């Protein structure tokens, strides 16, 4: 029992010979708007109206193909269709366990107001989408804009499916609701069967169109998926402001959406040969955004004064930097960083055989600012050069503490919020350890161009392209854009590195040297 | 030249004769797991950290006080308690015949000449295995065995 | 698993572990007596004396409380202390074994917690020197004896410092390993005679010559997370040992009491390492004063068994030879202790308790009370008996 310390006699021996320094370098932090970026392959979607104090008013439609379970169906003679439900389910989770059986969900994923309504239209798309497209000799992919409303709103067939107009809650006054839709069937021979389906968007489509359009449709329409692809465009979800209300947004899901019609068949009979009927039903579900490149996430954003005049290429300074940075998601705005002072000195860092503990970049918040608005919950910083992580994102595979907590994954990286005491954002901090130790360990490395963008998972690490490429410099380009930003519909404001923001405020790279002498 | 990879001693745990006919030799080390307190590969870099390569030097030193409850010559049992301290080295340049890993006990051996020897020991450690991250003691260990495992 | 816990380790070869044999430890290193069931290690001359082999083996439990201006704590160590082996030949006497010449042991833990940007230190210290020696011995005449020794000191000295700042999670570690090896020779003589009735005069030299003792050095600084250590050249450096001179004289009847003192003065040595140069610490030349005995009521006793233990007492006073500070560090201890002997055999077991104060707590120096439980078997068995009526 010997493995004890104590803190006596500390001052009899000798210093040792490695001296545990940190120095400060100053950032170069400008800010670049993110023009429309390719929204095809968004695991996660947003639909309605977002309406933020700083940044502005943002609104997202979805465009989506529809699919049959099974091709080359057999609906029966003579159907008769009984209803078209389309049904979405909604991200929510149980809050309170009731008697009676049931429960009681909270809807999750929701920005706004939680009284806000919309007016929900959904159109049967008449544009036909593609996956890719055989090009001079090579197969290019297919990719859909943010900014191609338009284009889908003005190649719209009929009238909106949802026109029922004894429900308002379906059209005209929809709000995303989180009823338990209980339902109850005496078919157990006389028993009930109480059955209870989670939250989700329930719409009555028209009857009358799903008649024709599948019950009543030539076999060679729907006999693949091409054909019927061809036939049944998609859905577009178009969202509106209600008649005086306030209107919210949310993440969904559409991948688990689909729309069941109900009809009456006249029996495979033979044998009593009567007019009587049985329940068919077909299940048209809606394409996968990740499997294919049929799905489009329509996001507008009506950017403030504020915002729009920060972003501006009239306001950004390219030598010095910006003083505040503004980073949003969607269709927003990213800041490139650039670590210009650390490289001029990396010739002396190397020759004086110094080695990094740890490296940091602490971002402050502008709390002034960013005042009675959603604070994004993480930051991400990625090499905007080569458009790919970290060495320091794969080097740490820290988990979260919380189980089941996948976002906060990776807190030795870095790039989570520091809330205070007032339950505001203080701050983020990113560690850089492993790229400025790769940086003076290796001689032929070169400093790539950061760039930092709000992230909505750490795991989602893809990126997604823009239209056109933005010419930051010369020979530099800002060509595309982490797919986990275009997700995130918030954004942050956060002090600049320009020599003329305060020392206690502005961004510096932090470096811990253990000098050897 | 360097030192022959094979005739290397392995220390730690309830130890074994001389079975192996390539010179191995594993000794006897209560209060710690088998094998556990042999050299280990620290290169770390080197696609083999980890591995027991061996130890070219070892020394222990063993006191035990033995009460016998029955000596006859149908069966022999008797109690013992020990304490022990033990190190093995990889090469003379390591060698510090003072720094040992030190264990107590107690333990039982029942011998009959149809059954053999037979015996259960528990044993304390009072140090850490080599490469630990934290000083802490082994803690107790149970060995058992039968025969002469000398 | 050190020896050792006092701060004083970190300068010089460590702290002087070896003092004797529990049965002579116990009287203050007062081995002036031609023991013949004892090993002297000390003296070589004394291995001529033996009359049955002896096997000895020892061990301790010290307790020690460092104290310094600041605050005071408290510290135990466990060792091994020795193995000797003594082999009566005729007129000669042959002794082998093995023994820790010092100890170096340390943990220290400068806690600056709880303020960010405030850098922690750990200082850890461990290893020492060890020696091999062969000595033999020779009975010039049947009460006179002299003889002659070889040592061979090897250890390894491992000095490690690490420093992680508060806010930071990536310290470093700085590591100094030096491996030391050197061979040194000894003499002595020991001469009993009678002054008065039953009354003897017993007297002992002994002389150690000085050795040079070759170092290795390497010192590699590690940083948490980097896979590359920065390594500097590795380096040798060269040590002297300082020559020793042991005198002693005493009075007493041969198992009945004995009374004597002895004198140890070391000379000119050079243990500064790379590592632990300092400029406030110096040396000096090592002078130790003992007194001691023990006192047997009654060896040949049937009625009780507690006359027949030998009872040892001693007093000591030591100059390490160090000035940290420029205060002389001095240790300064009793010993006390019993040798039983077990029943029909001259093999006995030894029990010792040694408490004394190094150090002072003047000039930000570190003062150490310690109290150590020792234990000793000595084991003794006649060989070499030639078996007639062929
Ligand atoms: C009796 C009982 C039986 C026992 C018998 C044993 C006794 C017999 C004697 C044995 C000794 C024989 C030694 C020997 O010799 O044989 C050795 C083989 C021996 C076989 C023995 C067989 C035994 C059989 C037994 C049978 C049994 C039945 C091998 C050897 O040899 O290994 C040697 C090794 N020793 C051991 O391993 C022993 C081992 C021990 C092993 C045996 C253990 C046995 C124990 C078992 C018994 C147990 C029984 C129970 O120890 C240990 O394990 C630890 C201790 C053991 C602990 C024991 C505990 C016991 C416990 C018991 C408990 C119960 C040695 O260490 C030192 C010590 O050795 C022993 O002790 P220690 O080791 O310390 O312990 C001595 N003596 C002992 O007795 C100790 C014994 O243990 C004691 C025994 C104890 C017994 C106990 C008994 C117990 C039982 C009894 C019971 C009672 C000690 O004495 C002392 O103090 C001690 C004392 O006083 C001595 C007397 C003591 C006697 C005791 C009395 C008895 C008492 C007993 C009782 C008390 C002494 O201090 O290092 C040497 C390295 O030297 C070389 C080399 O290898 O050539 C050359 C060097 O140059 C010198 C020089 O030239 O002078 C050296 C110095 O002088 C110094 O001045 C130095 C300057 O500092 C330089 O700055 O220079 C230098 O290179 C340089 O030299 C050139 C020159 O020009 C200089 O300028 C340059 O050329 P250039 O530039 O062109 O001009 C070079 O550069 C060129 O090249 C480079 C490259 O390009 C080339 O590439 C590569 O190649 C190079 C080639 O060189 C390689 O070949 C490499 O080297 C390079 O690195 C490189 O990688 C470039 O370099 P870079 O710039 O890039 O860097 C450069 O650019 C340029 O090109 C380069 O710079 C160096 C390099 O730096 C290394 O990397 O390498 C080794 O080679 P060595 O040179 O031959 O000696
Ligand atoms: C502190 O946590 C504590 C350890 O706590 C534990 O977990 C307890 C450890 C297990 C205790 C022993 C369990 C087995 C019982 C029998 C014990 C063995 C007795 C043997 C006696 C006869 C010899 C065969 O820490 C401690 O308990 C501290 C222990 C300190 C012990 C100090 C005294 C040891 C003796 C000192 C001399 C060295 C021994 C060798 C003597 C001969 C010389 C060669
Ligand atoms: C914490 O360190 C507690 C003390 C550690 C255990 C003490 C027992 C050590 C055993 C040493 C045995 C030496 C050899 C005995 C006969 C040769
Ligand atoms: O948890 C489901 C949902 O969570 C959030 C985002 O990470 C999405 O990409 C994901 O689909």
């Amino acid at each position: 029992c010997d493995k004890d310390f104590n803190a006596i006699g500390g001052d009899l021996i000798g210093d040792d010979h490695f001296g545990l320094e940190s120095e400060k370098y100053d950032v170069l932090s400008y800010n670049q708007e993110v023009t429309s970026v390719q929204s095809n392959v968004l695991p996660t979607s947003a639909l309605g109206i977002y309406s933020n104090p700083v940044f502005g008013e943002t609104t997202a439609n979805y465009v989506t193909q529809v699919a049959l379970v099974a091709y080359a169906p057999s609906i029966g003679e003579d159907p008769v269709i009984e209803s078209a439900v389309l049904s979405i389910p909604y991200f929510s989770h149980v809050t309170a366990n009731n008697t009676d059986g049931s429960h009681t969900y909270e809807l999750d994923s929701i920005y706004g107001p939680a009284n806000g309504k919309l007016k929900l239209s959904v159109y049967e798309s008449g544009y036909q989408m593609r996956s890719s497209f055989p090009s001079n000799g090579t197969e290019l992919p297919q990719y859909y804009y943010t900014s191609q409303n338009s284009t889908f709103d003005q190649a719209k067939v009929g009238t909106r499916l949802n026109d029922d107009l004894t429900k308002p809650f379906q059209n005209d006054q929809f709000f995303f609701s989180s009823e338990e839709y209980k339902t109850v069937t005496k078919d157990s021979n006389d028993k009930e069967t109480t059955t209870y389906t989670a939250p989700e968007m329930r719409l009555n489509l028209n009857s009358a169109f799903f008649q024709d359009k599948i019950l009543k449709a030539p076999a060679s329409k729907i006999a693949s998926t091409d054909v019927f692809q061809e036939y049944f465009r998609g859905l577009y979800f178009k969202v509106e402001k209600a008649d005086g209300s306030p209107s919210n947004m949310a993440l969904m899901d559409f991948s688990k959406g689909k729309i069941t019609i109900t009809y009456k068949a006249k029996t495979d009979i033979t044998t009593d040969a009567p007019e009587t009927t049985e329940e068919r039903t077909i299940v048209i579900n809606l394409v996968n955004p990740t499997s294919s490149g049929g799905t489009a996430n329509l996001l507008q954003d009506a950017k403030s004064a504020g915002y729009s005049g920060a972003i501006s290429s009239s306001n950004v300074n390219k030598t010095e930097g910006d003083e505040r940075l503004y980073i949003k998601g969607g269709q927003g705005s990213a800041a490139v960083i650039k670590l210009n002072d650390f490289a001029s000195k990396l010739d002396d860092i190397r020759a004086k055989n110094w080695k990094v503990n740890e490296a940091n970049l602490i971002f402050n918040i502008d709390s002034d600012l960013m005042t009675g608005a959603d604070e994004p919950k993480r930051v991400y910083l990625y090499d905007l050069t080569n458009n790919v992580p970290l060495a320091d994102y794969y080097a740490d595979q820290t988990t979260s503490l919380t189980v089941g907590d996948t976002k906060g994954a990776k807190y030795v990286f870095g790039g989570l919020i520091n809330l205070g005491d007032n339950k505001r954002g203080k701050t983020y901090k990113i560690r850089i350890t492993e790229y400025i130790r790769n940086l003076i360990k290796d001689k032929t490395a070169k400093n790539v161009n950061l760039g930092l963008v709000v992230t909505e998972s750490i795991g989602i690490t893809t990126s997604n392209f823009l239209e056109n490429r933005i010419v930051l410099q010369p020979n530099e380009y800002f060509s595309q854009v982490p797919r986990a930003s275009i997700m995130n519909p918030l954004g942050t404001i956060l002090y600049g590195g320009k020599a003329s923001v305060p020392d206690d405020k502005r961004l510096r790279l932090e470096v811990y040297y253990t000098k050897p002498n | 030249r360097g030192v022959v990879p094979f005739e290397r001693f392995y220390l730690g745990g309830d130890g074994m004769a001389n079975y192996s006919m390539d010179g191995r030799e594993t000794i006897q080390l209560r209060g710690y797991p088998n094998n556990s307190l042999t050299p280990i590969i620290e290169d770390r870099n080197s696609s083999r950290y980890g591995q027991q390569i061996g130890a070219t030097i070892y020394n222990k030193f063993s006191m035990e006080l033995r009460y016998p409850i029955t000596l006859k010559s149908s069966a022999s049992i008797y109690a013992l308690t020990f304490l022990e301290a033990g190190s093995s080295y990889p090469t003379f340049k390591d060698y510090n015949p003072f720094d040992l890993n030190r264990s107590a006990g107690a333990g039982l051996r029942v011998f009959m000449p149809a059954f053999g020897l037979l015996g259960i020991d528990f044993g304390y450690g009072f140090d850490a295995l080599p490469g630990s991250t934290t000083n802490k003691a082994n803690g107790w260990e149970t060995h058992f065995i039968i025969g002469q495992q000398f | 698993q050190q020896g050792t816990a006092s701060p004083y380790s970190f300068y010089g070869i460590g702290d002087i572990k070896f003092k004797g044999t529990l049965e002579y430890r116990s009287m203050a290193g007062v081995a002036v007596e031609q023991d013949s069931i004892h090993l002297n290690i000390e003296n070589p001359a004394s291995y001529a004396s033996l009359m049955q082999t002896t096997f000895t083996v020892g061990g301790t439990f010290g307790t020690s409380t460092l104290k310094s201006n600041t605050g005071s704590a408290k510290a135990q160590r466990t060792t091994f202390d020795y193995l000797a082996v003594g082999i009566p030949v005729g007129k000669f006497g042959v002794s082998f074994g093995l023994i820790p010449l010092s100890s170096v042991g340390y943990k220290i833990l400068d806690d600056n917690t709880a303020t960010e940007g405030a850098v922690s230190s750990q200082l850890s210290g461990k290893g020492g020197i060890n020696k091999v020696y062969f000595g033999v011995g020779y009975k010039i005449k049947p009460h006179w004896t002299i003889g002659a020794d070889v040592q061979y000191n090897f250890g390894k000295i491992t000095t490690t410092s690490i420093e992680q700042v508060t806010g930071v999670q990536n310290g470093t570690s700085e590591s100094n390993a030096s491996t030391l090896s050197g061979a040194n020779f000894d003499l002595g003589t020991m001469y009993q005679t009678k002054i008065y009735k039953k009354v003897n005069l017993f007297t002992s030299l002994s002389y150690t010559f000085s050795s040079n003792l070759n170092s290795e050095n390497v010192r590699e600084i590690n940083v948490s997370g980097d896979p590359d250590p920065y390594a500097y050249p590795a380096s040798t450096t060269k040590l002297k040992l300082p020559s020793r001179v042991i005198i002693g004289a005493g009075i007493g009847e041969s198992r009945k009491w004995l009374v004597g003192t002895t004198l140890a003065f070391q000379g000119e040595g050079q243990l500064t390492n790379y590592y632990n140069a300092m400029d406030n610490v110096r040396y000096e030349n090592y002078a130790k004063y003992a007194i001691g005995g023990y006192y047997i009521p009654n060896y040949t006793s049937f009625t009780s068994y507690l006359s027949r233990i030998t009872y040892r007492a001693g007093l000591k006073y030591e100059k390490i030879g160090l000035i940290v500070n420029n205060e002389s560090i001095k240790d300064v201890g009793m010993t006390l202790g019993a040798g039983i002997p077990i029943p029909g055999y001259f093999s006995n077991v030894n029990i010792g308790i040694e408490f004394g104060k190094k150090g002072t707590v003047s000039s930000n120096l570190v003062q150490e009370n310690y109290v150590n439980f020792s234990v000793g078997f000595s084991f003794n068995d006649k060989w070499f008996v030639k078996s007639k009526f062929n």
